[PDB]
């Protein structure tokens, strides 16, 4: 839980299959918040156990 | 009420032993009837009664000049006293049966009222003045039951000589029947009842539970 | 929400729990009747399991 | 949500008509039916709710109310007859026979509730196949208490055998009252005097006494009857447990018993002292029965430096009760001669205890 | 005291299996037998009736 809520809470990935939509610089690219679903799954998983 | 206790008792003593393989059984069989009659006179003289004192420290007690003259004494136990002043009660015949008093008993009992129940009346009769036998008995209750165990021993065995194919199909279905309840418990042990592998009828239940 | 952290010590999954398999039966007591009685039933069943 | 294209469940003819009962059979009705057909695992859960409306509401489904009931329960209780007849070789082989079997206890033990309620035990004594299986029961116990090697117990199989007496003798303190035997060599009772010497249990032999209690009523003692089968072997029993001062429910049921027993004319009381072990015990027994956990005056000034009892218990009252029938039998037979051989020893007792004077009236007026 | 239908269900197979286990001779049970036979109980206790018997003739 410690090393889990000291993330940046912008967390963001980046993907090798992004270059096939072509995002501009003042777009919005699909599946950008990631690892961030996964972290936050992993950190409320964790305190729901009780 | 007799009280409950965490050791057997006693013992049935079984009787399906073959009577001319076994001997001395009936031996046994009268031993214990004679034990069984040996201690119902015993229990009798427990209860014996005794007339010891009709008539005949704090046994003895000096009565009063009013109360002496229903007794003829003038000392003696209150059990002396109490049962003369029910016989003088008895004999001038004065309970109500078509108690009533008397003339002395106004003066004894200091009451003009001339009827008065008995239990007053003794009011104011007041008013005036082992281990090893148990130990014997769980060892022999210990060896009824080892007789007993080896007699069921016996009786498997004779009647597995007689219609194996009866008993051995018995056996077989025991055992199969057997194995599957205590495998029923197995599932839950607080080890692996929080590892989430037996989580993956547990589902159904789910459902009755939640419809419930 | 007001649920525990797992840091907490209510965390334990079985601490009193009983299985039917766990159950107590009921089974024929003993009684006992004084220390002169050979005559005395000293037992009472009311249709225990082993009985 | 409440719409004909979401779901076609209220169009406009019922979404208020159907009726409050309109699920299914009602718990009762199911119960019936499934009773009958045959498919097992079935039958154990319709066995299993007559037996809990056995415990828990049995004026709901009392035999009278329904008169379909005992044919279906004999299907499962007759069964048993067969079964029982093994049970001395390994008579339960396979998944089933015990289906059968517990079938068949379940379906015992029904009645066995249902016969406590009274206009509900007017039903099992009109149809002798019930009397039949119980004398049935009755004689393959008898056959394990003496001894006979007839028939033989297997050990093994007690566990299902002592499950079948507990409810027969049981279903016979219900029947013993509703008969009165009126011959001398007749079942129902050889058995259960023999029963009696043997069963080694407080519940069997409080069941039986109440039961030959209860097959002693509206008969007259003057000619052959029941009342003749036990002796000097039986009598010197049932007398003996006024001994055991370690309960106050043997005490009861063996003076209830000789109370019965005595009742009717005055050769029973000629026949009950004839022997010479069972006068004894009630000459030195009933006195101190009239004071059986009574708080005496507890008198123990004498060796020391009154509060007199006010009433007195259930046994001391059925003692009571039993010296005063005894009290007016003749002016020659044994009830008379055993009232005046008391007379010293119930005076102490009446000296020390008050409230005994009103009830031993009947007593102390035919003495 | 304290029985269980586990403690009961795991007696009865013990119990079919000490005899089944025994009518093919794979079971030596010769540590049991030697407390009710072999022990001198069987010898001293005929040593005691053989006194018994005798005082109790006078």
């Amino acid at each position: 839980i410690n090393e889990l809520e000291r993330l940046p809470a912008n967390l963001g990935t980046y993907s090798l299959d992004d270059c096939l939509e072509f995002i501009t610089k003042d777009d919005l690219s699909s599946r950008m918040d990631t690892f961030k679903i996964k972290a936050l799954v992993e950190l409320k998983s964790l305190k729901l156990l009780t | 009420n007799p009280v409950p206790v965490t050791y057997p008792t006693d013992a049935y003593i079984p009787t399906y032993l073959p009577d001319d393989k076994v001997s001395n059984l009936a031996d046994l069989k009268k031993l214990i009837e004679m034990d069984s009659r040996l201690d119902l006179y015993l229990t009798r003289r427990r209860l014996d009664t005794s007339i010891n004192l009709p008539t005949n420290d704090g046994g003895k007690v000096q009565y009063s000049p009013n109360l002496a003259t229903l007794i003829g004494m003038q000392t003696g136990s209150v059990n002396d006293a109490v049962y003369s002043i029910y016989k003088y009660i008895l004999i001038n015949n004065l309970f109500v049966t078509e108690v009533k008093l008397d003339s002395l008993l106004q003066k004894v009992l200091d009451t003009n009222a001339a009827h008065l129940p008995l239990m007053n009346v003794v009011q104011t009769v007041n008013k005036l003045v082992d281990a090893e036998d148990t130990a014997k008995l769980r060892e022999i209750t210990k060896l009824a039951l080892q007789l007993n165990s080896s007699a069921q021993k016996y009786q498997f065995f004779h009647e597995l000589s007689l219609h194996p194919r009866e008993t051995l199909t018995h056996y077989l279905w025991s055992s199969k029947q057997n194995e599957l309840v205590l495998q029923g418990d197995q599932y839950f042990n607080e080890d692996a009842a929080r590892t989430s592998d037996i989580y993956s009828s547990l589902m159904g239940n789910i459902s009755l539970l939640y419809s419930q | 929400s007001n649920i525990p952290d797992p840091t907490l010590p209510p965390t334990e999954m079985m601490t009193r729990f009983l299985h039917p398999n766990w159950y107590a039966l009921p089974t024929t007591v003993w009684l006992k009747y004084g220390n002169y009685n050979s005559w005395a039933p000293s037992f009472n069943e009311n249709g225990t399991v082993v009985d | 949500t409440k719409s004909i294209h979401y779901s076609l469940a209220n169009f406009n003819v019922f979404q208020s008509l159907p009726k409050e009962t309109a699920r299914g059979v009602d718990d009762l009705t199911r119960m019936e039916m499934a009773l009958l057909s045959g498919i097992p695992e079935e039958i154990k859960w319709s066995l299993k709710k007559y037996l809990t409306y056995s415990n828990k509401a049995p004026y709901m489904i009392s035999l009278r109310t329904l008169p379909d009931l005992l044919p279906l329960f004999k299907t499962f209780i007759l069964p048993l007859e067969r079964i029982v007849e093994g049970l001395n070789k390994s008579s339960i082989c396979d998944s089933k026979a015990m289906d059968s079997l517990q079938m068949g206890l379940n379906a015992l033990l029904i009645l066995r509730n249902l016969a406590q309620d009274t206009d509900s035990v007017q039903i099992l004594v009109k149809d002798r196949e019930i009397k039949s299986f119980i004398l049935f029961i009755l004689k393959k116990f008898q056959c394990v208490a003496t001894g006979d090697n007839k028939w033989q117990l297997y050990e093994g199989n007690a566990t299902f055998f002592n499950e079948l007496t507990h409810y027969t003798l049981d279903l016979m303190e219900a029947i013993s009252s509703y008969i009165a035997p009126a011959m001398k060599d007749d079942h129902y009772f050889q058995t259960l005097v023999s029963i009696l010497n043997y069963t080694k249990d407080r519940y069997m032999v409080i069941s039986i006494l109440r039961s030959l209690s209860r097959l002693l009523v509206r008969s007259k003692a003057n000619e052959e009857s029941a009342a003749d089968n036990l002796d000097h072997k039986t009598l010197s029993l049932i007398v003996s447990f006024l001994l055991l001062e370690c309960d106050s429910e043997l005490i009861i049921a063996s003076l209830d018993f000789l109370y019965q027993y005595i009742l009717p004319g005055s050769q029973r009381i000629t026949e009950l002292f004839k022997s010479k072990e069972c006068s004894l015990i009630l000459e030195a027994t009933l006195p101190n029965l009239l004071s059986y956990n009574i708080a005496t005056p507890d008198y123990h000034l004498l060796q020391k430096h009154v509060k007199f009892p006010q009433e007195l218990s259930d046994v001391s009252k059925v003692a009571c009760t039993f010296l005063c029938l005894l009290s007016n039998d003749t002016d020659d037979g044994a009830g008379s001669a055993f009232c005046q051989r008391i007379r010293p020893l119930v005076l102490h007792k009446l000296a020390d205890i008050p409230p005994l004077t009103l009830a031993l009236s009947e007593y102390m007026e035919n003495t | 005291n304290n029985v269980t239908l586990k403690n009961l269900t795991a007696f009865q197979l013990l119990s079919q299996r000490e005899n089944i286990c025994e009518l093919l001779n794979l079971v030596e049970s010769t540590e049991r037998h030697n407390s009710i036979i072999n022990p001198e109980r069987q010898r001293m206790s005929l040593e005691e009736m053989k006194k018994m018997l005798d005082a109790l003739k006078n």
